RNA sequence: UGUUGCUGUUAAAGGGUUCGUAGUUGAAUUGAGGGCCUCUAAGGCGCAAUGGUUUAGUCCCAUCCACUUCGGAUUGGUGACCC
């Protein structure tokens, strides 16, 4: 990840989020790109302390494609159950 | 006549602290204030107290808005009791619950099926 | 009226890919327009896709990934020659790093790398990023 | 659940409460947001929200609550009568914060000012009252839970539960849910038992 | 200097050392609302201000006029590190000031990358960009080594403290208003983190906040 | 002066409308082969077979509670699933 020399030495000063969306970036200066956190659980129905993650981005939230994206998410993981 | 904004204040932060009054009586209110506050003016008091009774009867009625909500907390500790014993979601299923066609239809194609006590008009 | 079929695709596919659009048609067809997207198949640009039948002009449809950024056509189709590309990554590329410039070569359809290579010239034909 | 242990998932009970109260009634008006979780309608034109979708949400729901580091980090909040008793009765079992009454603009993106706060995580009940929280929330990075109808605008709300919030009695049960379901994974409140507090604490009641 | 009482979760743990740069920060892309936090983790003796401008703003009244002065600064190290900001006041040493806080507030990082082979440490832009303010428009063209900066007085700063050097650019619209001609550089090289190249793509595991960390720390101070 | 590379709602500029010759431009289609031999070759959501003791979970049996809202057991069946 990031721009290497022929060294190999990383010359990136730091390697930015992912929006898994949609696969874009998140830049320092959108204040409306978010991370959310859904707690795994076990049987008998208790956590076991925080695995899954989302990010969403700007873009997407002013548009009100939100919801839909987080359907899109948790589905593709188990979370979310379709019957 | 019209109430400036320093009387209005000081009286709302007493109504909020204090619940060793909720008299009517402006005299009883007035001799709770003014060993409770220093002002160092006797007219101000006079009309803090006065304002503060304008509350209490508005109290015991609806919201008086904005003045926090602790005013829900004490009504509600009242009487009485609240109401029962059991309920109220015993009562409304056990005397039956009666639904029209398209709820019905969509419950009984669950996986948890139609269940007892429900229902149609 | 229809007059270039690749660009009515190549247009289609970039404004999606910015819209959020996860899938995109594409309503005319073309011996041209499939060979293009086999091409970026490739690298990673285009996840897969399908072709539709229905015996007269077919449809085609497009998978997206986020990784794509914009593709087009460079219309009239003009001439390039063994020296002559770096004009065209000069340009129409942002940069002699991660681009590629596509081109119809005697041997077949392929992108600029490629051609250098393998020392064919050839007219041009779109780009994408 | 993953690996499941077919504990969240509706029993009968469940169905039976959410009928009962009225859940499941929503409004004439439809949008393009909520028309996937409408479910037919009458001769009324009242739509009619899917069950099983709902309570899907409303997992996932509690699941980002009971997630945080500290309470104090989620807010709730509220504008409307019905609602607004049953914000408070929420937050004192939970252990959470919250804002009541009207929303005052200044209150998330103020820097130094009487109220100010920054949680986590957010609550509202409808955002067609509560509008001008949302706004706040796009600009300090909260995400949003709301209840919702068979209308809603859904800009800067992460999270969409379809509800009813027509009627003290809808308000009132999504909360009571909601705080059953946050303690049955964190705190462990058991769910062999039925839970004891009863509904109407969070009921509204007439002056 | 006049002591700093913090009134933001961010603003605490920066105050004491567990963020110690500003890359965490700006990962997690949270706001900066006090100044003292760039102050506090980047090293003195490596920023370098100055004004770009400074210009008089009238408006109308009756009996005559009413004046007031205003001011751009400009902020940055080196290392990818710039912002740019600008305020008014009613006298000269106002808006100087308050321009300077302004300007260290917008501090966003600036990616570098090569034009040919990759050898040394990153001269140039990995791409080339744009940016508009008013009708005024800005490009920002990759160039190789030597080549140098080439472009007017204005922009030339804004690439110097970014820490780009070698560049080349060009320009539209009317470039003789200069407050809009800054901003346009600006935008600029913002997006250069804005675009999406295959140096990049891989899908990288994700990390919490610091809030959430540190969690421990912010319930004690709130008591 | 704009081929690369401009502008035309209000800053200078779409000609009152239509037909129409020279000129410029113009949809799809004959089609891109397999076989065999290996290499840690990346995958099968295809299949036989041994291993699961709550040492995974879920169906179908058993039994007692139970009007919403109970759980111990027969590696139940290598239905299913890891490995």
């Amino acid at each position: 990840i990031g721009t290497y020399n022929e060294e190999g030495v990383n010359v990136d000063l730091y390697i930015p989020r992912k929006c898994h969306a949609t696969n874009n970036l998140i830049t320092s200066y959108d204040h409306s790109a978010v991370q959310i956190a859904i707690a795994n659980v076990d049987a008998n129905g208790v956590l076991n302390g925080t695995t899954t993650t989302f990010c969403i981005a700007g873009y997407l939230r002013r548009q009100a494609e939100s919801d839909h994206a987080i359907n899109h998410l948790a589905i593709s993981k188990g979370i979310i159950r379709i019957k | 006549k019209i109430r400036t904004k320093t009387v209005k204040r000081a009286s709302k932060q007493l109504v909020e602290k204090y619940f060793s009054k909720l008299n009517k009586d402006f005299y009883q209110n007035k001799r709770v204030v003014m060993d409770v506050t220093i002002a160092r003016s006797k007219k101000l008091k006079n009309k803090i107290a006065g304002y503060t009774t304008h509350i209490m009867k508005r109290l015991a009625r609806g919201p008086v808005r904005g003045i926090s909500l602790k005013l829900q907390e004490e009504e509600r500790e009242r009487r009485m009791d609240y109401v029962p014993e059991v309920s109220h979601v015993d009562q409304a299923i056990q005397d039956g619950v009666h639904v029209d066609k398209q709820t019905f239809s969509m419950l009984k194609r669950m996986e948890t099926g139609v269940p007892r006590h429900v229902a149609l008009t | 009226t229809m007059m270039s079929v690749l660009a009515n695709a190549l247009r289609c596919i970039a404004s999606a890919e910015r819209r959020g659009k996860r899938q995109v048609l594409i309503r005319p067809s073309s011996k041209v327009v499939v060979k293009f997207l086999q091409v970026m198949q490739k690298h990673g640009y285009i996840g897969e896709f399908e072709i539709i039948d229905d015996h007269r002009a077919g449809k085609i449809v497009v998978n997206l990934n986020g990784r794509l950024n914009k593709c087009g056509a460079i219309c009239p189709r003009f001439d390039c020659t063994t020296p002559d590309f770096e004009k065209w990554v000069k340009n129409i590329l942002p940069s002699r790093q991660f681009g590629f410039v596509v081109l119809t070569t005697s041997l077949g359809i392929m992108d600029h790398e490629e051609a250098r290579a393998r020392n064919t010239g050839g007219k041009v034909l779109g780009f994408f990023y | 659940v993953e690996s499941g242990a077919k504990v969240l998932r509706m029993k009968e009970g469940d169905v039976q409460k959410l009928v009962a109260m009225h859940c499941h009634l929503g409004t004439k008006n439809r949008s393009n947001a909520m028309k996937k979780y409408i479910h037919s309608r009458t001769k009324e034109g009242t739509n009619i929200i899917d069950l099983h979708m709902t309570w899907e949400k409303l997992i996932l729901a509690a699941r980002v609550i009971a997630a945080v580091e500290n309470p104090q980090d989620v807010t709730v909040c509220s504008t409307r009568l019905f609602g607004q008793r049953a914000i408070f009765k929420f937050s004192q079992l939970v252990g959470t914060s919250f804002l009541a009454g009207r929303f005052i603009p200044g209150t998330f993106t103020n820097q130094i000012q009487k109220k100010f706060m920054q949680p986590r995580v957010l609550l509202v009940t409808d955002p067609r009252t509560d509008h001008q929280a949302l706004r706040e929330a796009s600009l300090v990075n909260i995400p949003v839970i709301a209840f919702c109808d068979t209308d809603a605008p859904l800009e800067f709300v992460d999270i969409a539960i379809p509800c009813n919030n027509r009627g003290r009695y809808s308000i009132s049960m999504m909360y009571w849910l909601l705080a059953r379901e946050v303690l049955r994974l964190r705190g462990t409140i058991p769910r062999s038992v039925p839970w004891d507090v009863k509904v109407d604490l969070f009921f509204y009641r007439d002056p | 200097k006049e002591e700093w009482v913090p009134c933001t979760k961010l603003g605490r743990l920066v105050k004491e050392q567990k963020i110690t740069s500003l890359e965490e920060i700006f990962l997690f892309s949270m706001p900066i609302k006090e100044h003292q936090i760039v102050d506090q983790l980047i090293k003195e003796s490596d920023m370098r201000d100055e004004l770009m401008l400074i210009v008089p703003v009238q408006k109308a009244t009756s009996a005559g006029q009413r004046t007031r002065f205003k001011a751009f600064n400009i902020v940055g190290d080196g290392n990818g590190h710039i912002g740019v900001g600008a305020r008014v006041g009613k006298e000269v040493s106002l808006a100087i000031r308050a321009s300077m806080i302004a300007a260290k507030l917008n501090v966003v990082p600036i990616r570098r990358g090569y034009w040919g082979n990759k050898i040394g440490e990153p001269h140039t832009i990995p791409m080339k960009v744009t940016g508009k303010c008013g009708s005024v428009s800005v490009r920002l063209i990759p160039a190789p080594r030597g080549a140098g900066i080439v472009a007017a007085p204005v922009p030339k700063k804004i690439l110097e403290f970014a820490g780009v050097e070698d560049v080349y650019t060009s320009s539209c619209g009317n470039t003789r208003t200069r407050g809009n001609f800054i901003m346009a550089t600006f935008y600029a090289l913002r997006k250069t983190y804005g675009f999406l190249t295959p140096d990049l793509w891989a899908e990288t595991e994700v990390s919490r906040d610091p809030t959430d960390e540190h969690s421990d720390f912010l319930t004690m101070g709130s008591k």
